[PDB]
């Protein structure tokens, strides 16, 4: 199985620099290059550059001056580095591999790293239960006042997926994000099954489990 | 440089229909075109390589045709699972570049929302704030009206909505509306109501609770 | 593209079509059941110079029909000590020959004509 | 007469004083004539050099140095030709024949050494010391009646030169193969080269053809044909032999590819070569040393270029590469791969075949052309496919006028120059496409032979407002620019060349510049008809 797994902080202050590590598995960096591609919510998918197998690089024109990709074939990982970021550099950054040597049919993609460019401070969420009333029932969690994105939410630690709706974050007037995850469940379950929402917010390193009764 | 133009921008389609995504290239590039699928919160997924060559794991209903400037990605019978953005990619001129995508929406029968309303947790109220959430679960079409009411007083500019993406299985939508009062304002009132208007409802549904 | 059509053997012709065999050199190899494949004859195309193997020397005769693009071989006065499978080969040469034939290179091979 | 090769070791000592003598005997044992040099060195005391009595002649030089032996019996040495010199201009050099043991050379009885044919003599530090074409002495007034010849010999006869291979036929104005002609083996005229010897491109019989020449066969006799350009030198490729655990062509291994023409394997050029690899104690490669590969015309395996001089516009070092057989392939796939280079044109103008394997040209952001080639023409094996991806767009390339030249055929180009065309639109001169051949104007005048201009013979006279020749030969002329020997335009009439009956034929110039036969009586030359010539 071929995998690109990437790790890196996704909050970078203006004029400061972004760093992402793409850790490779299923193939060698000595036989294949690794490409970098970003995706802004407006300006679509954009190819940043490559580190070829021989260690030589190639950067897209608007990134020559501020991009450096290196790697370590032994540790089997790749290091993306881009400098003096600004607001327009806010996007999701991906590492990718092509299906075939020397080519660009990107069949294998990293999970992506959500880079947010802001001077604002990181802030963990508060978690509040949405308890099911007395009247199929619905229940959920309120994930409020966090920054930056993203926050990941699961139910019963993965065991509960059907009927779940984790809503897209909304920007509050405070400039903090707020989000709500809900699930529908047979009313005949409340006093039968315990329901727990697992909220995780990497940038603040806040992991929270709140039971909903 | 070279331009990949994708049309249409959004494409709504009933299940079973035929679908054609167009990607026209400003220069002639033979068959140096790839296609990708990208579902919500997911990474792009290679569908077709070099205009028509199929990729393993991708279902048979996807196919690609064309050469030179005009390229096509085809679905012979659309299913709800196929909801996503679709991008084309050119391999010919340096540097490789992507189209701006086509969004595939899906049509379906009208479906009225299940409405639920949640009060503020007592934990939250301790912190001096009170959020009140109204939920509209699994409905179609997307257009829906939500009125918050506190003791029969229409609220304005103290609520925020969020709509989920179209579901992969039933192709419905879901919506959360969130009213925020101060603890003080919240405690200075009794009735809290969410009035939902939708095409699948004969009369506006209301769900409520008394503090 | 480069096709070598073998036809003529059993209890010998090599029709070579596909490209300009100007600087080429075609010949014949043989392989015995229980041994390696071995040289037998070879012939430069331009000029029509020729090179035989020792055991093949005299007892054989190779020729070239230009324009028709074909390379014939005579197996007159054969013996049980020469029974094997025969492939006709072809290869581009760096300078239309002009170096020792034992160091010629062959890239395209025929299918396999039997000789018992 | 017995013949030994000789030696050219100089003052070098071959092993122990015993090993040196033991190897001196084996060479010069029973030898009568020395083709090379006679080198006697480091001979110890009480060592019998009595086998040197058989030596009758030496062609090269003779050296006698650092000898402590008492006697060196060269009692039969009759001649020293001096084909070579030892140092400066000494054909015979006898130097420092002594030791710190008080025992040097006493007796050097060269009683028969009458003549030294060429070169002076040098003696120092030796404290204990007739016909017309003959040389040494004469046992008669004739040439056969001589001890040793001056120039050559031919069965007793002492000639000044060996009988030519061919003789001018005054009838058909052509040449004929002389049945009295013989090769020049040493100072002898033999009708056939000896066992395990080879004919020169002209005359002699040598064991080794040497450089600038290879060994071909003609009329059952192995000869030495000159190498059209560099001689063929096969060499090992990356991964094999010298480069077993080699990753790329680096500053270390690059030297060994000198004068190589054919690579038995693969060829890798990777960025590590330009960076250097400490982990292998390999320094950076200076790009200029890639020129070494210009001599490469063929590669049995594949060609992989992942790094290249950024200031270099094309694959210059492979401007003479003719074929890639692709017998071995990258990942079992590619025979040619060019990835992420700065180049503008590939520049493989000599490439004519890629027998197998796929081609991948990818990521060369400045690379133009490349898509103009029809690679099908180069492929020999079916299923071969090319991938030309993410290089410079054709349209960008148009905007700067980097397109195949107007003289190129539609088959495409390896670059912008007329010498980069795959094939020509009209005609080629050298490796260059052109508009027309110089038929009725221009220097030189030429003629067409299959889409190619060919220089008329330089003895054809340029005709204003018409052609000047029809074939490569001087017989194909229209008007002879100088003289005429029948159907042959010439720059000088035949005067001095040998012919039938062993008679030197002479010709003079008719005022119409036509070569005619002199009178037989005139044997040393003639400047007109009749006896009055000489
Ligand atoms: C450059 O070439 C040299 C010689 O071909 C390589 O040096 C060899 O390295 C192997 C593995 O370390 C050793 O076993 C040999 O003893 C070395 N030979 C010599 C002559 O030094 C070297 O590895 C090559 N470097 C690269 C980057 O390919
Ligand atoms: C890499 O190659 C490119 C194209 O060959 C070179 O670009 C040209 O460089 C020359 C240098 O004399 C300039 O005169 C031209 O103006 C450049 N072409 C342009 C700007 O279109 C580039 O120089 C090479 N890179 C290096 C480091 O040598
Ligand atoms: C935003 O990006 C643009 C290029 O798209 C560039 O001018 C700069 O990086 C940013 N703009 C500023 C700093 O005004
Ligand atoms: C390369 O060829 C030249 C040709 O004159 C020769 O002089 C030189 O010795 C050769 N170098 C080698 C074999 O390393
Ligand atoms: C390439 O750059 C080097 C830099 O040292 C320079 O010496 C050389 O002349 C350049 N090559 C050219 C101009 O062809
Ligand atoms: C060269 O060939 C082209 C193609 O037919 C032709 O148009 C042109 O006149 C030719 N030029 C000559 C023969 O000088």
């Amino acid at each position: 199985q071929v995998q690109l797994k990437q790790s890196g902080p996704g909050l970078v202050q203006p004029s400061q620099s972004l760093s992402i590590t793409c850790t490779v598995s299923g193939f060698s960096l000595t036989n294949y290059g690794v490409h970098w591609v970003r995706q802004s919510p407006g300006k679509g998918l954009e190819w940043l550059g490559v580190i070829w197998s021989g260690g030589n690089t190639d950067y897209n024109t608007p990134f020559t001056s501020r991009l450096s990709i290196n790697k370590d074939n032994s540790k089997s990982q790749v290091f993306f580095k881009m400098n003096s970021l600004q607001s327009n550099d806010t996007a999701i950054y991906y590492c990718a591999r092509a299906l075939t040597y020397y080519d660009y049919e990107f069949a294998y993609w990293g999970q992506g790293t959500l880079v947010t460019v802001s001077a604002a401070s990181t802030k963990g969420p508060s978690v509040f239960p949405l308890a099911p009333s007395s009247k199929t029932a619905a229940l959920g969690c309120l994930v409020k006042d966090y920054f930056p994105e993203p926050v990941t939410v699961s139910w019963n630690s993965g065991a509960l997926t059907s009927g779940v709706h984790t809503f897209p974050a909304v920007l509050q007037s405070s400039g903090l994000y707020s989000l709500s995850s809900v699930v529908t469940v047979p009313s005949s379950s409340l006093g039968t099954q315990t329901y727990i929402c697992n909220v995780n917010h990497k940038p603040s390193n806040t992991k929270v489990d709140k039971r909903v009764e | 440089d070279i331009l990949l133009t994708q049309s249409p921008v959004i494409l709504s389609v009933s299940p079973g229909e035929r679908v054609s995504f167009s990607c026209r290239a400003s220069q002639s590039i033979g068959t140096n075109i790839h296609w990708y699928q990208q579902r919500t919160n997911g990474s792009p997924r290679l569908l077709i390589k070099y205009a028509s060559e199929s990729i393993s794991g991708i279902p048979s209903r996807f196919s690609g045709s064309g050469s030179g400037t005009d390229f096509t990605l085809s679905i012979n019978s659309v299913e709800s699972e196929d909801i996503a953005d679709y991008y084309c990619q050119q391999n010919n001129n340096w540097p490789t570049t992507f189209g701006a995508g086509t969004k595939l929406e899906l049509k379906r029968t009208v479906a009225a929302p299940s409405v639920f309303i949640f009060p503020p947790s007592d934990e939250q109220l301790k912190s001096g704030t009170a959020s009140v959430v109204c939920l509209l679960n699994n409905f179609y079409p997307r257009e829906a009206k939500v009125q918050w009411k506190v003791d029969n007083a229409l609220q304005s500019g103290n609520s925020q909505e969020s709509v989920t993406e179209q579901d992969s299985k039933d192709s419905t939508y879901s919506l959360s509306s969130t009213l925020t009062l101060s603890k003080a304002d919240y405690e200075k009132h009794k009735v809290y109501a969410c009035e939902v208007t939708h095409q699948g409802l004969s009369s506006p549904v209301t769900k409520s609770f008394n503090r | 593209e480069v096709q070598l059509v073998e036809s003529g053997g059993g209890l010998l012709s090599c029709a070579a079509s596909g490209r300009t065999f100007s600087s080429y050199a075609m010949g014949w190899f043989r392989q015995a059941p229980g041994k390696e494949r071995e040289f037998v004859v070879a012939i430069n195309w331009s000029s029509g110079s020729t090179y035989y193997a020792d055991s093949v020397k005299g007892r054989f005769t190779i020729s070239r029909d230009n324009a028709k693009n074909t390379m014939y071989l005579q197996m007159n006065s054969l013996k049980p000590e020469d029974t094997a499978v025969y492939y006709c080969a072809a290869g581009y040469q760096i300078n239309s020959g002009n170096y020792n034939f034992k160091d010629y290179e062959y890239d395209y091979w025929g299918q396999g004509t039997q000789v018992t | 007469k017995k013949v030994c090769q000789g030696t050219s070791n100089k003052l070098t000592q071959l092993g122990t004083f015993e090993d040196h003598f033991l190897s001196l005997q084996r060479m010069f044992n029973n030898c009568e004539v020395v083709l090379g040099n006679l080198e006697i060195t480091y001979v110890q005391r009480n060592y019998d050099l009595s086998f040197l009595k058989t030596i009758q002649e030496v062609a090269g030089y003779v050296l006698i140095a650092l000898n402590t032996v008492e006697r060196i019996p060269l009692e039969n040495l009759q001649i020293i030709r001096g084909n070579m010199y030892y140092e400066n201009s000494y054909a015979l050099a006898v130097l420092s024949n002594y030791d710190a043991n008080k025992t040097g050379l006493k007796e050097l009885p060269m009683r028969n050494l009458q003549e030294i044919l060429h070169g002076a003599v040098r003696f120092s530090n030796n404290p204990a010391l007739c016909h017309n074409q003959c040389a040494a002495g004469c046992t008669g007034p004739r040439e056969s009646d001589c001890l040793v010849c001056r120039k050559f010999r031919d069965e007793a006869t002492c000639k000044d030169t060996c009988p030519p291979l061919m003789l001018y036929n005054p009838t058909t104005y052509q040449m004929d193969v002389n049945p009295e002609g013989k090769y020049s083996f040493g100072a002898t005229c033999v009708k056939k080269c000896p066992r395990n010897y080879v004919v020169t491109d002209h005359g002699s019989c040598v064991r080794a053809c040497g450089a600038d020449s290879y060994e071909m066969e003609e009329d059952g006799v192995r000869k030495c044909k000159k190498c059209e350009g560099p001689c063929r030198k096969v060499c090992n490729g990356i991964g094999i032999g010298e480069f077993k655990d080699s990753l790329s062509i680096n500053a270390t291994n690059i030297k060994h590819f000198k004068n190589c023409t054919s690579i038995s394997g693969d060829l890798h050029i990777l960025p590590v070569a330009f960076r250097g690899d400490s982990f292998t104690h390999t320094p950076p490669l200076d790009p200029q040393e890639l020129d070494i590969l210009k001599t490469v015309k063929e590669i049995t395996g594949f060609l992989l270029i992942q790094a290249w001089p950024e200031n270099r516009t094309d694959l210059h070092a492979f401007e003479n590469l003719e074929i890639i057989r692709g017998r071995t392939k990258q990942h079992g796939q590619f025979s040619l791969a060019v990835v992420s280079l700065n180049i503008t044109s590939l520049g493989l103008r000599s490439l004519k075949e890629i027998s197998d394997g796929d081609v991948i040209i990818s990521g060369n952001k400045n690379l133009c052309y490349a898509n103009t080639i029809n690679w099908k023409k180069l492929f020999g094996t079916s299923g071969q496919k090319t991938k030309i991806i993410s290089n410079r767009g054709e349209n960008s390339c148009k905007a700067t006028g980097q397109v195949c030249h107007a003289l190129c055929s539609p088959e495409g180009c390896w670059g912008p120059e007329p010498r980069d065309c795959v094939s020509c639109r009209n005609v080629s001169r050298g490796r260059e496409c052109v508009d027309k051949c110089n038929l009725l104007e221009g220097e030189p005048r030429e003629f067409v032979e299959n889409s190619e201009c060919i220089q008329c013979h330089p003895e054809c006279l340029p005709q204003a407002m018409n052609i000047t020749c029809t074939g490569r030969g001087p017989d194909n002329c229209i008007q002879c620019a100088h003289y005429i020997d029948g159907p042959h335009c010439v720059k000088t009439c035949p005067a001095g060349v040998m012919g039938e009956n062993n008679t030197l034929v002479w010709k003079y110039a008719d005022a119409g510049h036509v070569c005619h036969l002199c009178h037989p009586n005139c044997t040393y030359g003639c400047t007109g008809p009749g006896l009055e010539g000489c």
